[PDB]
């Protein structure tokens, strides 16, 4: 389960990040 | 449900089951084949190597003298933790596991004192492998061929390695182990769980394989299903007759009904649309209205049932009247349960006040079909027999 | 949504008619058929401009593919219908003509065995031929048989038959059976219809058939789930046994050539791979069920 | 939305007309075949019997299943005014059109026509070489016309006249030129069938006094002549309309015979790529493309840069962009277009990248781009560029006396939606110029 | 360094002995293990008593590997007056003797594992020095090595070892050996009359 | 001249099926599924690898099994961590299969293969079966090695004992035990031992194996099996059922104790008693009389029709005519019925449709 475990935290460690998903240009745009 | 209040015998209970129960028993009857354990065990300041029940097990059967050591230590000295942290650093892994073992540096006191007992087990093991063995792959005999043979002797090259002082390195001690280990679990594969002339022979060039298999014709005549012909003149003044009608013209607009027989037409459709569209509109278990206290109950009983069924019927259609008793013993069982059956739905009907009563009849109406038909055969033939 | 090819198997039998014209009030009832498979057919037309027709008749020497005609002309028909209606009517009635004139040179010929079988094996290769042709088209079947004539045995049908149906499975191509004549049960065509989604109709009088047609076998392949098929009758899919004909609910097959076996056969030998039996197994089954003494 | 464009005309015709529309088969075989299939099950049933049969026993027909279709069929085939409900003793019974009862019968049964689908001369001509060339050309010719590409022929003043008065290809006297609308751009989209029944759809509208059924008696009469055949001669309103329907490539004429095109079957119902291209990076373009239609469309939107025999290259740029934005054209029709165009080389890497992209984490199922998302984006971006500055027109109010008048005056243009900003600390809101003079009313009372 | 740790989880490992019995014991073991599908590894000695005698066909040998040329002790007082007198006398180049006194140990070895014609194996020669000896091969070995053979790099060897394994699976075609490869009587006879 | 090397290829293509005759084959059968989960099946010489292509082979190959062999049984063994694993029991319900072979497309397959434990659990596995059955292990072996507790040998020794049949599917080469194994427990046969040489081939032998092994000479178990003809009841409610004790809508009613039954064909749970409709015997005929070949007509002789007898298909004219007659009726085909009336269809139109 660890293993399992650590590959799970591996993957995520690599997932990139949610902006990169979707094409963020109809949300507000960045800022305070 | 079946054999602790029905009363069924425990054994006629698994004579239906024998799969199951075979299968289950050889999932922990089996055992893995032999294999190098301590090849696999690699040390990789502090080491970290992993150790399991399986690999302890395997270590012992493929090394006795561990076993040996194990047994007589773990419950009088010290923990296992610690005998296998001693194991692996003395000297005795490293010879056990085909490597060179160095002056240079000493493991363990306590388990070295074994080294003197694995050289006694090593003879008693070379003796345990020696045997005659076939003069097509006897090599001392090549050697003995010619037993006054003296020319040179070979070079260094062709002799083993030695040191300065004249002695072994060692080095062959341990080609033998890895010989003998290989030797040992060959030899454990066969445990209690003319030849030589059909190797010698060319397969190639002898008759190819030929084929055996049957060959099966097939004769084809039965008899038809079992519970006024026309003249040729009939045929060709019908057949002229057609001929006119279809030369002449074709008419197209006489097709439209009389409207007395497409009423007549759209009720027999309508009359098995219907039927069918009944069937279709009802055609994971479907919901039921039944309370799920009283739905549980009767999956119970209607188990319990066909498991006598089943065994009633294996017995009735036996052959053999050495079971005549125990057909009598489940047609009493059989009639208990026809009681118990009616019991139901009585007290369904009581507390139900026939509401429930009449949904759960339906829901046995083909199991009770079935039971009353069983004990009808079992009358009828046992009225025959008997009387 | 997609276009549906019919392919119509009328079976046609010097025989079969005479019969049924005998024993009713029908004279010429072929030609009722015909005008009613050419509306049915104009109607199947009309209902997709992307769907095709196909006619295969079996005759008495063999089958022969109506429409459409082969490449290897008459007024039978008025010119003023609609063009492509009368492009398949009238080249359908002119093969019919062609097709009775042969039929009634060879009267003399002793046909005894039909050949319905072949017309729907035969018309089964025209659905794979067409099918993957054009690549996008669904299929239908529709048999046009006339019962009311005696056969003389059904038997040897009943392997091409019910090898048909499987065929019919793998392609999703539902075939619909209707027949005309006394009997109203037909064990294996039936079987046919229930096999393969399709639906039996068995109606007494010829007047009216377009009715039975527009309503009962109209169903295209297209609605065939949203539609409830208005078949009557319930099928057993049952067989008669080898040596004395009759259905058999429980009963014993050869292992070797899986024939059904009502009794032990006499000899202790199969009838039909010539395989014998072990005198040991075989009186297991003989064995009476066995009772308290 | 083909046969809903052509049933949702046939609705607002009054049903006096309607019944008039049914009396030639010719039609009714048409309108028999726009109805859904479940539709054309029931109306099949009815045509042949003369009877009267309740709904429910029609509910019964279809499964559950099939419930919600029954009533999508139901109520298209009602609106028609096709299926006509009587009710009588207590029961909704249903019976069908008598002239479309009796329309369908004729064809059906071979019986009198009154020359509904025409008469046959025998004088069959060669359609490939003059026929496809004629009405293609012809049909090329307005497309021309319409991309604006130069060409030496331009098309009468009838379809002229129509384009103008339609939607379709706005123009002005005083600039002096025809641009495409954006929903110019999306009847270059439609495919032929549907591409043939818009231009047809608005000639329907814009007639007006010819009779509005002659017209449909022809155009459905049409599709059933067949190509490369002869036909006599017709109605006096369809003299003129023949004419007429030949400057639209769909019927050519020697100079007493009509001749139908292909165009004429291919409205009643449907029948490496040309046209395919490659996108990169650079905002290339590479089309594997020899037809001036898919030469013509790209160079709405793209900066053509060289041509080979078999293939096009080009480069999109800010002006071609620019320029195609200014005729109206929104950024999503034009992805629609390359999306839906585009070669099987970039779907087939597209399907990988998304098997790759299920591949590493199967959770998420992203959606197919086939070009690369940095092209969508940019042209997204430059469409936000345009739409940056934004104004209105209309009236400021200030210099109110009390806040409750300003608040009543504010709050009464945001119900009728005419407010356009508001500010309660300086008492002061603007209002579309449209709703100026309502505001001014309501001040006044 | 750990090589035959991974070696042992595919096959045992058998080596060869000074002493006669015990080696003998070890190709039962290697036979043994062969048979029953179990896998087995031999190291031997090109001048040993494994090559002189010991056949390999079929299962008991799949693939020889010649590790090095089996030169002999160069630096030998009774080889060098041996390579001596055979120059002054027999006119034999002191390298070519000894290129082929390597060679014929090296075939000797290499004809070991063909039985018949159903046989197969793969023979690689793990040597530089091998390059510039295929001249000196037997025929029927030389005939056999490609040009594109004669310099291979281990990764490349595999490759080509795995098709030919792949390869050589399939059921013969008997018609490609009716009359080309075996010969039954009738076409012996056609053989002795188109000779005559 | 491409395509006179298809037809010269086709040619020798139809050499191998010119060779037909009807031999006996066992149509019940009772096969055991083996397939090896170890680490030599972590590979990428099959895409994506070695285990989800067999796996995904595998469903096809159960879906196809049990549409030509209705009255059939199967039962699925895998190899892991030198052990076998039982999955699913002999059973004739194509789903639990399936729905168990899902489950182990998810775990990575890890360990070594061992063929005496899957050889000893399908022992075991075929014991409680008729002797009219006809017991056959199929193995999808990929490994080089096998590891096993005991003597392989005497395994195979009781193999042929108990009269069972092994078919191997290699992946990379052969091993010397499994030819021997193929070959000692198939009379001498060694056309039982396949080995792959890509993917399209792999497809090939998994459908090869679907049709029933002809049998020898010298076994013989002939013998007559009871069974029965249920007839479908539609009922207006709800019953238990006799197979899995649930609320059904309607079931098949045993003719022998009229107890009710889900889905056909099945053991009847009351009396023991086989359920099969007709249909599915009906399957199994075109084994026991296949249809003949068609042999190609020269182009020398004179043809007797342009158009195809069955699909009106038109021969093209064009060398080498593209026509195939049947000796039994002597009526030409076109190429594509050919292969339609030898895979799909088992009856040739022309022979029905003459009269006799
Ligand atoms: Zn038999
Ligand atoms: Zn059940
Ligand atoms: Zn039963
Ligand atoms: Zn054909
Ligand atoms: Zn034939």
């Amino acid at each position: 389960e660890l293993q399992e475990r650590q590959a799970e935290e591996k993957r995520k460690q690599n997932a990139v990040p949610e902006w990169h998903k979707q094409s963020t240009i109809g949300k507000t745009a960045l800022g305070r | 449900e079946t054999v602790i209040n029905a009363g069924l015998p425990p054994s006629e209970f698994w004579s239906t089951r024998i799969p199951l129960l075979r299968a289950f028993a050889l999932s922990t009857s089996q055992k893995v084949g032999p294999y190098n354990v301590l090849s696999t065990i690699k040390p990789v300041n502090k080491v970290n190597v992993n150790l399991s029940r399986e690999k302890i097990l395997n270590i012992f059967e493929n090394y006795p003298i561990v076993k040996k050591a194990y047994t007589d230590n773990v419950p009088k000295n010290f923990k296992e933790p610690e005998f296998w942290a001693r194991f692996f650093s003395s000297k005795l892994f490293r010879k056990l596991r085909g490597e060179k073992i160095m002056q240079n540096d000493r493991g363990d006191v306590i388990i070295d004192r074994y080294l003197t007992l694995d050289q006694e087990f090593d003879r008693k093991d070379d003796d345990m492998l020696l045997h005659p063995v076939k003069k097509i792959i006897d090599l001392d005999g090549n050697i003995q061929d010619d037993p006054v043979v003296r020319g040179n002797r070979p070079d260094f090259t062709m002799q083993p390695g030695v040191d300065i002082n004249g002695n072994s390195d060692g080095t062959v001690d341990i080609l033998k182990g890895m010989n003998r280990l290989s030797e040992k679990m060959i030899m454990a594969l066969k445990n209690e769980y003319n030849d030589e002339r059909n190797e010698l022979k060319i397969d190639d060039l002898n008759e190819s394989y030929k084929t055996n298999y049957a060959i099966i014709h097939l004769k084809r005549n039965a008899h038809e299903k079992t519970t006024l012909k026309v003249s040729n003149q009939q045929m060709l003044q019908q057949l002229s007759l057609v001929m006119d009608n279809l030369i002449n013209k074709l008419d197209l607009n006489q097709v439209v009904p009389n409207n007395e027989v497409s009423n007549k037409i759209n009720k027999r459709v309508i009359t098995a649309i219907k039927i069918n569209a009944k069937q279709a509109k009802h055609n994971l278990e479907v919901k039921s209205t039944l309370p799920i206290d009283l739905l549980e109950s009767c999956r119970m009983l209607h188990t319990t049932c066909c498991e006598f069924l089943k065994h009633f019927y294996i017995h009735f259609q036996s052959g053999e009247q050495k079971q005549a008793s125990t057909v009598k013993k489940l047609y009493n069982h059989l009639k208990d349960c026809i009681e118990k059956l009616n019991e139901l739905f009585q007290d369904v009907l009581n507390g139900d006040g026939e509401s429930m009563s009449n949904t759960c009849t339906a829901y046995l109406k083909p199991v009770l079909n079935s039971i009353t038909l069983a004990t009808h055969k079992y009358d009828e033939y046992f009225n025959e027999y008997n009387n | 949504e997609s276009p549906s090819l019919l392919t119509v198997i009328i079976e046609i039998a010097p025989k079969l008619w005479t019969t049924f014209d005998e024993e009713g009030n029908e004279k010429g009832s072929i030609i009722k058929v015909l005008e009613a498979l050419i509306v049915f057919l104009n109607a199947h037309l009309a209902f997709n401009s992307a769907n095709k027709v196909a006619v295969i008749a079996a005759y008495s020497q063999g089958i022969k593919y109506l429409y459409p005609e082969s490449t290897s002309d008459l007024k039978i028909i008025n010119s003023d219908m609609y063009r492509r209606f009368r492009n398949v009517d009238e080249t359908l009635v002119e093969e019919i003509y062609k097709l009775f004139e042969l039929e009634k040179k060879q009267i003399e010929q002793n046909s005894q065995r039909s050949t319905l079988a072949g017309a729907m094996s035969a018309g089964l290769t025209y659905v794979n031929r067409i099918s993957k042709e054009s690549v996008s088209l669904k299929s239908r079947l529709l048999v046009l048989t006339c019962g009311s004539g005696s056969s003389k045995d059904e038997i040897f049908q009943y392997i091409p038959i019910m090898n048909c149906i499987f065929s019919a499975t793998k392609m999703k191509c539902p075939i619909d059976v209707v027949k005309i004549g006394g009997s109203k049960e037909s064990t294996f065509l039936q079987q046919t219809t229930d096999a393969t989604n399709g639906v039996y109709l068995h109606v007494e009088s010829t007047e009216g058939l377009i009715q039975y047609l527009a309503t009962a076998m109209f169903i295209d392949p297209s609605l065939r789930p949203i539609i409830v098929k208005p078949n009557h009758g319930s099928v057993d899919f049952r067989t008669s046994c080898y040596l004395t004909g009759r259905v058999v609910a429980v009963g014993f097959i050869c292992s070797v050539c899986l024939c059904v076996l009502s009794i032990i056969p006499p000899g202790n030998k199969c009838p039909a791979c010539d395989s014998q039996f072990d005198e040991h197994v075989i009186a297991k089954l003989k064995r009476k069920p066995v009772v308290p003494r | 939305s083909l046969k809903h464009s052509v049933t949702q005309y046939l609705e607002e015709i009054p049903q006096q007309v309607q019944n008039r529309l049914y009396t030639s088969p010719a039609t009714c075989l048409a309108i028999y075949r726009i109805l859904p299939p479940l539709a054309k099950f029931f109306i099949m049933a009815m045509v042949f019997n003369e009877n009267e049969v309740p709904l429910l026993d029609l509910d019964k027909w279809v499964n559950s299943n099939g419930k919600l279709q029954f009533q999508n069929a139901i109520k298209s085939m009602k609106s028609l005014h096709l299926l006509i409900p009587n009710k009588s003793s207590g029961t909704l019974m249903i019976n069908l059109n008598p002239t479309f009862k009796i329309s369908l019968r004729n064809a059906l049964t071979g019986g009198e026509v009154q020359n509904s689908f025409g008469v046959v001369v025998e004088e069959n001509v060669v359609s490939l070489d003059l026929l496809d060339e004629y009405s293609a050309n012809k049909w090329e010719t307005i497309l021309h016309f319409m991309v604006g590409t130069p060409l030496a022929k331009i098309p009468s003043e009838k379809v002229l006249n129509l384009l103008k008065h339609s939607k379709l290809m706005e123009e002005v006297n005083s600039t002096g030129e025809f641009k495409i609308t954006n929903e110019g751009f999306q009847f270059l989209l439609q495919e032929i069938n549907s591409q043939l029944w818009t231009l047809l759809l608005q000639y329907l509208k814009m007639i007006e006094t010819m009779d509005l059924v002659d017209v449909l008696h022809f155009i459905f009469m049409l599709g059933a002549l067949e190509v490369g055949k002869a036909y006599k001669i017709l109605s006096e309103t369809q003299r003129i309309m023949l004419q007429d329907m030949r400057d639209y490539g769909l019927v050519f004429q020697k100079h007493s015979i009509f001749y139908p095109t292909k165009l004429a079957l291919m409205l009643t119902s449907d029948t490496i790529p040309d046209g395919s291209l490659i996108v990169e990076t650079n905002f290339k373009i590479y089309s594997y493309s020899n037809s001036p239609l898919q030469i013509a469309v790209l160079s709405l939107f793209v900066h053509l840069k060289a041509r080979f025999v078999n293939m096009v290259l080009g480069q999109i740029t800010r002006e071609s962009i620019r320029r195609a934005l200014t005729n109206g054209i929104t950024a999503d029709q034009i992805i629609a277009y390359l999306e839906t165009h585009a070669h099987p080389q970039m779907r087939r890497l597209a399907e990988e990248k998304l098997e790759k992209k299920l591949e590493l984490d199967p959770n998420c199922k992203e959606p197919l781009q086939v070009l690369p998302p940095t092209v969508v984006d940019q042209i997204r971006l430059w469409q936000l560029e345009l739409d940056r500055v934004i104004t209105y027109e209309g009236s400021l109010y200030s210099d109110f006396e009390t806040s409750q008048e300003y608040n009543l005056l504010s709050k009464y243009a945001q119900d009728i939606g005419v407010l356009l900003w508001k500010d309660d600390k300086k008492k002061k809101f603007f209002i579309s110029k449209e709703g100026n003079s309502q505001v001014l009313d309501f001040a006044k009372r | 360094m750990g090589i035959l740790d991974e070696v042992w989880k595919h096959k045992l490992i058998l080596v060869e002995t000074p002493d006669a019995q015990e080696t003998s014991l070890a190709l039962e073991t290697y036979r043994k293990a062969c048979s029953n599908g179990r896998g087995a590894i031999l190291l031997s000695v090109a001048r040993g008593k494994v090559s002189e005698g010991i056949d390999f066909d079929h299962q008991y040998g799949r693939t020889v590997l010649m590790i090095g040329i089996p030169f002999q002790y160069t630096e030998s007082r009774i080889l060098k007056a041996r390579l001596e007198f055979m120059r002054e006398n027999y006119r034999i180049r002191e390298n070519d003797f000894l290129s082929f006194d390597a060679m014929r140990h090296a075939a000797q070895c290499l004809g070991r594992v063909l039985r018949g014609k159903d046989d197969y194996g793969v023979m690689v020669l793990a040597d530089r020095r091998f390059s510039r000896k295929r001249s000196q091969l037997p025929k029927w070995i030389a005939q056999g090595l490609s040009d594109a053979d004669l310099n291979l790099s281990t990764d490349m060897a595999i490759s080509n070892t795995k098709q030919f394994l792949r390869t050589m699976a399939q059921p013969t075609d008997p018609k490609d050996q009716e009359g080309v490869s075996v010969w039954s009587y009738e076409d012996l006879i056609k053989h002795q009359n188109s000779r005559k | 001249a491409s395509l006179v090397a298809s037809i010269v290829e086709a040619r020798k293509k139809r050499t191998a099926k010119k060779n037909i005759t009807p031999y006996q084959r066992g149509i019940i059968r009772s096969l055991i599924l083996t397939l090896d989960c170890s680490e030599a099946m972590l590979e990428k010489d099959l895409r994506p690898n070695r285990h989800a292509m067999i796996i995904q082979y595998a469903i096809d190959f159960v879906h196809e099994f049990f549409d030509q062999n209705p009255i059939s049984q199967m039962g699925i063994i895998i190899m892991r961590n030198g052990l076998a694993q039982l999955v699913s029991q002999v059973s004739g319900n194509p789903q639990d299969h399936i729905d168990a072979l899902k489950s182990i497309r998810k775990q990575e397959p890890k360990g070594n293969p061992s063929l005496q434990n899957a050889l000893e659990m399908a022992r075991g596995l075929l014991l409680p079966v008729p002797a009219h059955c006809t017991r056959e292990v199929l193995i999808v072996f990929g490994s080089l090695s096998t590891t096993d507790p005991g003597d392989i040998h005497q395994t195979i020794d009781s193999l042929v004992s108990e009269k069972i049949r092994v078919k191997v599917l290699g992946l990379s080469a052969q091993v010397a035990i499994c030819k021997e194994l193929c070959k000692a427990t198939n009379y001498g046969d060694e056309s039982f031992y396949k080995i792959l040489l890509d993917e399209t081939h792999l497809k090939e032998l998994f459908n090869e194996a679907v049709t029933p092994l002809p049998v020898n000479k010298i076994n013989k178990g002939f013998t007559l099996v009871k069974m029965g003809f249920p007839t479908r009841i539609f009922e207006d409610t709800p019953t238990f059922c006799s197979c899995h004790s649930k609320l059904v809508y309607g079931g098949y009613f045993c003719p022998n104790c009229h107890s009710k039954v889900c889905s056909l064909p099945t053991v009847c749970p009351c009396c023991d008693l086989m359920l099969i409709l007709s249909t599915h015997l009906a399957r199994s005929y075109h084994h026991l009389m296949p249809l003949k070949t068609f042999a190609e007509v020269p182009t020398t002789e004179k043809f007797r029709s342009e158009d195809c007898f069955s699909c009106q298909s038109r021969f093209p004219i064009l060398l080498t005519s593209s026509r195939y007659r049947c000796e039994d009726c002597k009526q030409e085909f076109c190429v594509d019925c050919d292969v339609f009336i030898h895979e799909i269809l088992h009856n040739c139109p022309g022979c029905e449709s003459k009269p006799v």
